[PDB]
């Protein structure tokens, strides 16, 4: 066996690394967490520090509130019985208001009110988490790519739980909080819209989802294949092309007739991924607002 | 015809079969014995598809569809116009995929790089073989395979899944999906991170991988690192396809009822099976 | 119909994105060239993008790409055929001349630096606080080449300080000088470090570093190129 570089043969530790400072407010960083030797076979061994300023606390607080609101409902459905709680965990479900409440807050707690409370908490958890994504990059002087990409995922989420429900005139359209119930909702969504396999945005979203696995398999394997020339030091390969970056390009040029650069592969990357949820949100948002049945729409539209 | 840096790498050697016979390029493409093999298998397959097109009616890409033998034929051969073209085309397809992997191996050897790419591609090929070969064979007929057509192959996915109820409930499929979604999450984060470092705020100097580790420690308390993230994308991807192939090879063979009912093993565990309340009592 | 509009727009967007992305990926290695280094007539249908400039940290200057491309080193290879598309044969020893899978690029002859401006990679003995934390410590093991002959002994690990990882083993030879070996090209075993790519006699030919406690990008490329090259060129002396 050549060694394959999937796991490290030797770990090496030094002083806890407290990171770069730039414009970060340091009063907001924890200290370092412990070191995981377990993790260190595969990635970095070090845990933390983490930064938690105000927006981070806010986000984490609603996040947990969203989670606890759901879990209290679950416990209730379980009749406060721990054994029934574990037995039926995947079956419980926090459902939105029935259609007749429309977009209002008039519905009872036990029949939608709670769903709206949990959703409110989710809304602020995520958008504050987005803000934090933008802010931690700014403090460090970095591009805003992470936040722009996160926004593509937030787009699908918004469409599912907020924008499409509002356009359709009721909260009853949104996704319930439960393990099995959300799968049921997904299957139902497709049946009721005459089979999402005919939504061309759905087909596109799939091509990107498969394409992301294709591309990360390609890229992950490529970088490991040239890691014996320092391939994974991609920033310095961008600044000053090495043999790693040349052998990687040429593997692809010789295989399929064209290739990327060390920087440009990351642009192929971010876009293959982001287009999953972008075309996805479009396909969902059109469903039942403009197109009631995709099989039908497809008969009229190539 | 060459990249500016390309010449020094185009030396003889690396080939697995043929010595120097096919050791050359056409424009950008390396050839090798396995480039000849892939051209042959692929050209034949495409020809037979064009033939099969005629035997069926159309030249519309949205209509051309090549169906395997009907179930009546079992695992035997079949007249060409009734499933045989399919069988031959399937052999061509596999022949082309495996040839393409082996040609990728030849390019690795010439370039002095590891074999991770063909090794990864082999997982795609195995999933394909699961659908067209392993599963049909375990089930007793070619006709359980999917047909080759843009839209008809989707019909088969939908039909096959609804044979077992909502296919969401297949637990290996759950894991597969999880890997797909996580892979795409990782891929977005990866591309975004490197680019955010290489393209910083206007006028600033390029960041370093230290900034990349810092960004992520700041954000979630952990950073997997620049080796790790490439390990991770490769693993998430291959694990998605591995579980995909798993979720299908077990369906119609060891499990053939409605997948939602499989989950009863959990709810019927003696300690809690009969306790009243909740959803299942 | 709104959904028709959206899909038609989307395909047009996608065409533009692909164009944008492919031109972004032409910032290195282009314009294409003929085997003799002049511009090829057929550049394909995508033009070069407008230059961008990266600002390098620590006063290292700048990179603008695309820019004038050049190998900046002699390439000891010759045509084996009278037309395009065939291999180019080494004119001397391809390991020593650094071509084929032994190639290296003329990277800058400075060391990579961390975000603090310190040398990114250091021998561990000069790395304050750094030690092996898990797995077999290779320091002290004999080093075996693919000829099953002992080539030397590991005398340290060169580590990446900011990323906390092992990058090279420093191996001492019979003459008491040392060489770096890429961590991805060695197998650490309980009694031994084994090196598949090189036979024992090829260890002395590993390119040497000019200062004993740092390695430059140029040196890393020569070392990594050279050892990866042994997979093809050592082969007369590999038995598994
Ligand atoms: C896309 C179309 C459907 C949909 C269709 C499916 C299908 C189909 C499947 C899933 C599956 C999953 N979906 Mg869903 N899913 C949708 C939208 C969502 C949303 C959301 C906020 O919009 C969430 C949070 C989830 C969450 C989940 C997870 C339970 C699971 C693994 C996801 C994953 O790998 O993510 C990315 C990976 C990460 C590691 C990020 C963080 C991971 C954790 C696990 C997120 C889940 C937390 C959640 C609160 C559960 C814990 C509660 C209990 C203690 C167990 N889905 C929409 C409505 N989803 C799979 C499954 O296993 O279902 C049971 C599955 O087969
Ligand atoms: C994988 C699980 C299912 C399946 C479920 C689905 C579903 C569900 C969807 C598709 C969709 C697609 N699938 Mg399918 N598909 C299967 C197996 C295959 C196989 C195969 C040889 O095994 C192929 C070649 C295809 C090809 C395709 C495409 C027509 C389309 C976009 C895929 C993509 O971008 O992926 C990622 C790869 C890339 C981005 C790289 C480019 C790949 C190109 C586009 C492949 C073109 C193939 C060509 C049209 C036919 C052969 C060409 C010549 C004969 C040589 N599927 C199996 C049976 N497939 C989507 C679609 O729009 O269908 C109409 C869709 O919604
Ligand atoms: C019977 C079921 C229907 C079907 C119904 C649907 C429905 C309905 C939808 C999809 C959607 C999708 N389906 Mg479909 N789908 C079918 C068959 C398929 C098949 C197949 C081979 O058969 C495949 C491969 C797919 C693939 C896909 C994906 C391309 C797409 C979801 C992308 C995504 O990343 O979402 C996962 C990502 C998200 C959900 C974004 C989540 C972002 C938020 C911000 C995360 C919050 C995290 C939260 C706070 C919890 C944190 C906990 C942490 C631990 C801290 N479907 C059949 C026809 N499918 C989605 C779509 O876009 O359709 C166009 C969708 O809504
Ligand atoms: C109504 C339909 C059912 C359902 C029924 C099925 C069925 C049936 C199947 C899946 C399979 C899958 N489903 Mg499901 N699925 C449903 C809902 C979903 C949802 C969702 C959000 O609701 C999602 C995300 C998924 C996701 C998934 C994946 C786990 C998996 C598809 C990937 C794969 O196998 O790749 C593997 C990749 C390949 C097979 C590609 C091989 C490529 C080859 C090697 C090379 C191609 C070369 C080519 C010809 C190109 C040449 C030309 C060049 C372009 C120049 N399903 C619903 C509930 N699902 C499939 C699976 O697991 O397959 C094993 C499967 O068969
Ligand atoms: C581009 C498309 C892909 C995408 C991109 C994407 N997602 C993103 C990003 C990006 C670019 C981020 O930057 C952001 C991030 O920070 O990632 C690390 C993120 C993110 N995507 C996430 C999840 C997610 N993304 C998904 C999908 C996708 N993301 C797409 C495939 C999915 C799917 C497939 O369903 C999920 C589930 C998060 C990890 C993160 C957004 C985090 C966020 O908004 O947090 C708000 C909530 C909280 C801060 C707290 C909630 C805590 C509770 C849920 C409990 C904790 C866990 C519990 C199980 C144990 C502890 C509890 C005990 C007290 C009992
Ligand atoms: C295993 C993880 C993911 C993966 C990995 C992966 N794929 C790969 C690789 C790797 C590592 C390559 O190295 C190789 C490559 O060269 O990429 C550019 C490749 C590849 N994966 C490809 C496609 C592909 N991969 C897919 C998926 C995946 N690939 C997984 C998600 C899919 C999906 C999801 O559907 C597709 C369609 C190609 C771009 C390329 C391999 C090209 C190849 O084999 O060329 C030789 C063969 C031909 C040129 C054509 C053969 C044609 C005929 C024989 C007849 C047609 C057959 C028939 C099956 C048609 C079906 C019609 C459809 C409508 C259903
Ligand atoms: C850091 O490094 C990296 C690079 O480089 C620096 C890279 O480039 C890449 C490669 C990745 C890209 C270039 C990104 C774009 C790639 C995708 C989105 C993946 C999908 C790719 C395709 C859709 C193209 C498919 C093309 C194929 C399969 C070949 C096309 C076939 C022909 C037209 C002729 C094929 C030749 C044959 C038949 C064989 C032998 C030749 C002859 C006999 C003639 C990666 C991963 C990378 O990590
Ligand atoms: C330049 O470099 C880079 C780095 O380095 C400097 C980096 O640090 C990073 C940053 C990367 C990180 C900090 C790590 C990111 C972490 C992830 C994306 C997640 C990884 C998680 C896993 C390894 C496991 C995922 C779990 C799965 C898919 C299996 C399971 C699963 C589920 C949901 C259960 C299975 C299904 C059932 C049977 C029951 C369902 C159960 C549930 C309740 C759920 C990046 C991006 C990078 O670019
Ligand atoms: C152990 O017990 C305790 C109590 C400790 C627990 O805490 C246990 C907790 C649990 C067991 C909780 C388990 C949680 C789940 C199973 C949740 C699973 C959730 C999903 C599968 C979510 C899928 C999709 C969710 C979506 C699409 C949400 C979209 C929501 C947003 C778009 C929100 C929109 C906002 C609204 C509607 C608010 C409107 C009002 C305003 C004023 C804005
Ligand atoms: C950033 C990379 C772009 C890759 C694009 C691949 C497109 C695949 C074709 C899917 C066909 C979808 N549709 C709706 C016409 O059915
Ligand atoms: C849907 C996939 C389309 C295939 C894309 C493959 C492009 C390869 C281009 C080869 C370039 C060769 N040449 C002589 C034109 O330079
Ligand atoms: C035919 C024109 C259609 C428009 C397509 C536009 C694609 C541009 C892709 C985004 C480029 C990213 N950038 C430069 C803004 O950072
Ligand atoms: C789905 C992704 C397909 C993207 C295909 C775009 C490839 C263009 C190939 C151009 C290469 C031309 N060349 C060799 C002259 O550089
Ligand atoms: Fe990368």
């Amino acid at each position: 066996a050549e060694y394959q570089n999937i796991f490290s043969q030797v770990q090496v530790r030094g002083p806890a690394d407290l990171g770069m400072t730039e414009d970060v407010n340091l009063a907001n960083r924890s200290g370092v967490g412990p070191f995981s030797t377990l993790l260190g076979w595969f990635g970095n061994a070090q845990l933390g520090p983490i930064y938690l300023g105000s927006l981070g606390v806010l986000s984490l607080f609603s996040g947990l509130m969203w989670f606890f609101t759901i879990g209290i409902w679950f416990w209730y459905q379980a009749g406060w019985n721990p054994a029934v709680f574990l037995r039926d965990l995947f079956f419980f479900s926090l459902e939105p208001p029935a259609p007749e409440y429309g977009l209002s807050f008039a519905a009872p707690l036990k029949e939608g009110g709670l769903w709206l409370i949990a959703s409110f908490f989710m809304f602020v958890a995520v958008w504050s988490w987005w803000g934090r994504t933008y802010l931690r990059a700014q403090a460090l002087g970095m591009g805003k790519h992470t936040a722009w990409a996160f926004l593509s995922a937030i787009w699908l989420w918004m469409v599912l739980g907020f924008i499409r429900p509002i356009l359709m005139g009721s909260w009853s359209e949104a996704v319930p909080y439960g393990i099995f119930s959300h799968l049921d909702w997904t299957n139902n969504f497709s049946l009721v819209h005459g089979n999402l396999f005919y939504n061309p945005f759905h087909g596109l979203s799939i091509a990107f989802l498969y394409g992301s696995a294709l591309l990360f398999a390609m890229h992950g394997a490529t970088i490991l294949a040239v890691s014996r020339f320092g391939g994974e030091r991609e920033l310095e390969q961008i600044a000053d092309r090495g043999t790693a970056a040349e052998r990687a390009a040429l593997f692809w040029r010789w295989t399929m007739g064209f290739n990327a650069t060390m920087e440009g592969i990351h642009r192929w990357a971010i876009w293959m991924a982001v287009l999953v949820t972008l075309t996805g949100g479009i396909g969902i948002l059109l469903s039942g607002t403009v197109v009631d049945n995709w099989y039908v729409w497809g008969q009229n539209h190539g | 015809a060459l990249l500016s840096f390309e010449r020094k790498y185009r030396v003889p050697g690396g080939t697995l079969v043929g010595g120097n016979l096919f050791d050359f390029w056409v424009g950008p493409f390396y050839v090798g014995f396995f480039g000849v093999a892939t051209f042959f298998f692929a050209a034949l397959g495409i020809i037979l598809i064009a033939w099969s097109a005629v035997l069926q009616g159309t030249w519309n890409p949205q209509l051309i569809s090549v169906y395997p033998p009907a179930l009546e034929y079992g695992l035997g051969g079949a007249p060409l116009a009734k499933g045989g073209l399919w069988q031959i085309i399937t052999i061509c397809a596999t022949g082309a995929f495996v040839s393409w992997a082996l040609r990728e191996v030849e390019i690795c050897r010439k370039l002095g790089i590891g074999y991770h790419i063909p090794f990864a591609f082999a997982f795609a090929i195995l999933a394909h073989l699961t659908l067209v070969l392993f599963r049909p064979v375990m089930m007793g007929a070619w006709g359980y395979a999917f047909p080759y057509g843009i839209w008809t192959h989707l019909d088969w996915v939908s039909n096959t899944g609804y044979t077992y109820g909502n296919f969401h409930y297949n637990p290996a499929h759950m894991i597969a999906i999880s890997f797909f979604f996580t892979n795409a999450l990782a891929l977005a984060l990866h591309g975004a991170l490197v680019l955010s470092a290489a393209n910083p705020e206007k006028g600033k100097e390029m960041r370093t991988p230290d900034h990349e580790d810092t960004f992520f420690r700041d954000l979630v308390g952990y950073s997997i690192g620049t080796l790790g993230i490439h390990r991770l994308g490769l693993l998430l991807s291959l694990s998605a396809v591995f579980f995909s192939a798993l979720c299908m090879i077990i369906t119609g063979t060891i499990w053939f009822d409605q997948w939602v009912d499989w989950w009863q093993w959990w709810v019927k565990l003696p300690w809690w099976a009969n306790i009243p309340g909740g959803i299942n009592g | 119909d709104l959904a028709s509009l959206a899909i038609y727009s989307f395909w047009i967007f996608l065409a533009g994105l692909i164009y944008y992305l492919q031109t972004e990926n032409m910032r290195e290695g282009y314009p294409l060239e003929n085997e003799d280094g002049t511009p090829a007539a057929n550049q394909g249908p995508f033009p070069l993008p407008k230059p961008k400039t990266f600002i390098l940290p620590h006063g290292r200057g700048t990179l603008t790409v695309p820019g004038p491309e050049s190998e900046d080193r002699p390439i000891a290879l010759a045509r084996t055929a009278v037309s395009e598309g065939f291999p180019h044969a080494p004119t001397g020893d391809p390991m020593k001349d650094g071509v084929g899978p032994a190639s290296w690029v003329a990277r800058r002859d400075l060391p990579e630096l961390d975000g603090h401006g310190h040398n990114k990679i250091k021998p561990m003995k000069a790395a304050a606080g750094f030690h092996v934390s898990a797995g077999k410590n290779p320091i002290g093991l004999p080093v075996r080449g693919c000829d099953l002959e002992i080539a030397g002994k590991v005398v340290d690990i060169w580590v990446d300080i900011p990323e906390q990882m092992a990058r090279f083993l420093e191996v001492e030879l019979k003459d008491g000088s040392t060489r770096l070996l890429p961590m991805q090209m060695v197998k650490v075993q309980s009694n031994r470090v084994h090196v598949n790519a090189l036979s024992s006699d090829l260890f002395a030919g590993i390119p040497t570093i000019k200062s004993p406690t740092e390695v430059t990008l140029l040196e890393e490329d020569k070392i990594c190129g050279y050892v990866a090259g042994g997979l093809m060129y050592a082969a007369p002396k590999r038995k598994s």
